[PDB]
Formats: structure tokens, C-alpha cells, sequence
């Protein structure tokens, strides 16, 4: 409701390995880069390059607002620092950039580095300052059973990279944003050439299914609605048939 | 007498449907 | 690699896959190709899943792939059969029952395909009834 | 609070249940009311009969 989330928020992108996380918080910045503004990537597991490389796939051209300077792709890894030394390096690049928005992907990656309290410390501290100088905050995340740092954040999209029948079928819910109203939907994000495309549910007996359950029930309810137009003909012909036969004996 | 064999007819058309069903 | 589970089992967490981003960032660096066969996932930007899995008493050799940054890769599960002549991967059948992708795959053909041959001999014999109906009309109507 | 048998089921689904029932109240009306038509001809067949 409103439009999207509010600007000055932590949004989390959490997901299992292959479920585009990385791409949506791409789409993000790339929105933030599109409306004129500026905005930082800070990729703890691939390369800037690489980044461009493979969202090319999905149609995005990170290259140009890379080049426009509306794009800082700062790579690093999680144990070439410690985790105090990363705080103190991404803060600093994040002054002197003065973007409107950041991602972080993954912060799973700031995990066996160190102590969890420190962790938890480190991604607190972090959150507190993106918010409090007012930039929205994208949080990549990696994974079914509790992570504590929802809570943290105002905004949780969560992606799913489901097995269904020997077919792993793509999802997206919005589990959590405050202060507004949203869909307790799971859509059906589809990823393609033109970007990612998130399809509505089937509303209906056996729920949204979302993919080739989808297309199953569709055949299965188009197969039925014909089975029954069918035997509503052959009850009609009978009819008439019985009909024809009274009033046959009738006449004799 | 046809009729009823042509309606008896549908009515085996209609059981091989239901089956299928 | 095979395998870079030897190192984990042991080590330090922090320790090991220091040494395995170590080693990942050398490779790509120089432009190398780098397989690592494992027994943690977001590091590389291929993953290959294989599987032998337990089906109704028989195992069953299953192949897929659920990772590939800058490409289009199959969601589907593939069956995997490995032979002298090398190793095959022959596709799902698609429809009812999803792939199942085995045994099962042969037993669903066998099923059917046992169904075909059953609605083709039933709707025999419903011909026949009604050809045999349709000659006991015409016989009572000469009567 | 929901009642009786069924389930709490709190969704599209309860909705789809009461849908359900909803609908099976209505056909219950029918089949009642077509039986008495049909009684009510299968009379009139007999005493036709009674007449002739
Ligand atoms: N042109 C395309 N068509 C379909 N899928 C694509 C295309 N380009 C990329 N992808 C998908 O994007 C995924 C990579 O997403 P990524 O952001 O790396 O997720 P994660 O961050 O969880 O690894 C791959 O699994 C791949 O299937
Ligand atoms: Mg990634």
C-alpha cells in the first residue's frame, strides 16, 4: 500500500543459493540509479565485473551507471578484515559516497568470521547508521528455521527456489513490511531476458500452486468443465429421445 | 422402438464418460 | 578438487574456507576453470546437484542443476544413468505424476500404457453392444 | 470463533468451506422439492391409470 517501501528502511532479501536474491537488490540499486540518484553495492562473495556480466542475462546495464559514478561496486571479502575493520571501511566509503541507497549481499557472509554477539553488534551498527542518515538499506540473506535478524529490519522479502515434482519452481512473498499494508500472496517471480516478473496467483480450490501445479489444475478444471458439458448434452439427447417415444406411443 | 434404442445408445456413450471420469 | 570436504571435516571453520576463498579467488584470477566436488554453496558460480536416491527398494540415479549466475539453466531433475559407453542423461516424462524419473518411470509406462490398451477393448465392447442392440431393434420392428 | 467439525481453517479457505456449505444447503432444497414434483406426477400417473 503506497507504492513500495518506505525510503528511510532495512529491507532483508533472504533466500536460499539460486533463488535471485542478488538480482532483486541489483534491480533496486539500479531503480535508485535510474530516478538520478546514487547508490552502493558492497558484494562479499563475486566480483563487480561478474555482477555485470550475469544481470546482463536478466537485462539489466549496471555498466552505464557504474560509468555515470551513480554506482559504486566495492568487493570484499569477509575474512581479509576483521569484522570491525569491514564496519570501518564500509561506513567510510558510504560518507564519502553520500549515496540513497546500499545493498549488502550477502551479510551472511559476516557470520563465522567472528563471534555471533560481534556479528550481531557489527549488522546493528550498520543498520542504525544507513537509517538514521536516512538510506534505504538492502540486505542480502542466505539459508527453513529461525535467523533473529528479521527483526532488525522493517522490510522482509523472502525468495524461494522450490522442488516440486522434480521441478524447481521460483517464489516470492512479502512476509513482513511495517507500517503498511501488503499481500499475504505468494507471487510467482519468473526469471527472464526483460527482468523479473512476478505473476499472480490461481485463485481457487487447492490454493495459488504457482507453476505447473498451476497449469495442472488449469488443465484439470478445463478438462472437467468439458466432461461436464458433455454428459449435460447427453442427458439433453436423451431427453429428447424419451421425449420422441411417448409421444410416439401416444400416437399409436 | 428406435428412439429408445438410439436413447439406450447415449446412455452407453455416457457410461463409457463416466468411467473415464 | 575432489573432495574439498576433506579439508572442512577437520579444520577451523574460519580457517577452511579462508583457505577455499583463497583458492577460488587464484583460480579465477588466472582465468581457470575450477570444479570442487563436494559431500557454503553461494561461493561458487555453478552448482551441480547429483543424487542417488531410495525409490520403493531400488536406488536411483538422479541429476540436476539449481545454480548458474549468467545463464538460463533447467529446473528440472534429469535421470542420470551411468555406463561403459559414458554418462547419460535422459529427461523426465512430463504430465502425470511429475518425472519420477526410474523404476517408477517404467512402471508408469507399464501402467498406461495397460490403460490405453483397456479403454481401447471397452470401447469395443460397447460397439459391439450396440451393434447387437441395434440388430434386436431391427429383428422386433420386422416382427 | 469457528465451531463444531472442520477446523479453524482461517483463510480463503474457511471462505471456500462456507461457500461449500452454502452450496450443499441449496441442493439439499432442490432435491427435496424436486422429489415432491416427482411424487406428485408419479400420482397423477397412477390414478390416470386408475381411471382407465
Ligand atoms: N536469462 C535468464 N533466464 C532465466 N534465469 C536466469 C537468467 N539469468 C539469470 N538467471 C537466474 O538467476 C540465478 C542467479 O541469481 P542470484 O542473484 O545469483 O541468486 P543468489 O544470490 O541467491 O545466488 C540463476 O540461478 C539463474 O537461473
Ligand atoms: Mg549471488
Amino acid at each position: 500500500a503506497g507504492g513500495g517501501f518506505f525510503r528511510g528502511s532495512s529491507i532483508l532479501v533472504s533466500g536460499v543459493a539460486g533463488a535471485g536474491k542478488s538480482s532483486l537488490a541489483a534491480h533496486f540499486a539500479a531503480a535508485a540509479c535510474a530516478r538520478g540518484e546514487r547508490a552502493m553495492y558492497f558484494s562479499f562473495e563475486e566480483a563487480a565485473d561478474q555482477a555485470v556480466r550475469n544481470m546482463r542475462s536478466l537485462g539489466l546495464d549496471l555498466g552505464r551507471w557504474r560509468d555515470a559514478g551513480l554506482l559504486r561496486f566495492m568487493a570484499t571479502r569477509p575474512t581479509f578484515y576483521s569484522l570491525e575493520m569491514h564496519l570501518a571501511v564500509i561506513l567510510r566509503e558510504v560518507m564519502r559516497f553520500e549515496p540513497s541507497v546500499v545493498v549488502l549481499d550477502p551479510i551472511s557472509a559476516f557470520t563465522e568470521s567472528g563471534d555471533r554477539l560481534e556479528v550481531q553488534s557489527m549488522l546493528l551498527r550498520i543498520v542504525d547508521f544507513l537509517k538514521n542518515r536516512g538510506i534505504t538499506g538492502i540486505f542480502t540473506h542466505l539459508a527453513t528455521t529461525d535467523a533473529g535478524l528479521s527483526s532488525l529490519m522493517d522490510g522482509w522479502v523472502l525468495m524461494l527456489n522450490r522442488e516440486v515434482n522434480g521441478e524447481f519452481n521460483r517464489e516470492l512473498y512479502l512476509l513482513k513490511a511495517r507500517g503498511m499494508a501488503h499481500s499475504n500472496q505468494v507471487r510467482e517471480f519468473l526469471m527472464s531476458d526483460r527482468g523479473i516478473s512476478l505473476l499472480p496467483p490461481h485463485l481457487g480450490e487447492g490454493g495459488a500452486l504457482t507453476g505447473t501445479a498451476r497449469k495442472a489444475e488449469e488443465a484439470r478444471l478445463r478438462r472437467a468443465e468439458i466432461e461436464r458439458q458433455t454428459e449435460l448434452g447427453r442427458l439433453q439427447q436423451q431427453i429428447e429421445q424419451r421425449r420422441r417415444r411417448a409421444r410416439a406411443q401416444i400416437e399409436a | 422402438l428406435e428412439a429408445e434404442l438410439q436413447a439406450e445408445e447415449i446412455a452407453l456413450k455416457a457410461l463409457v464418460e463416466s468411467e473415464s471420469a
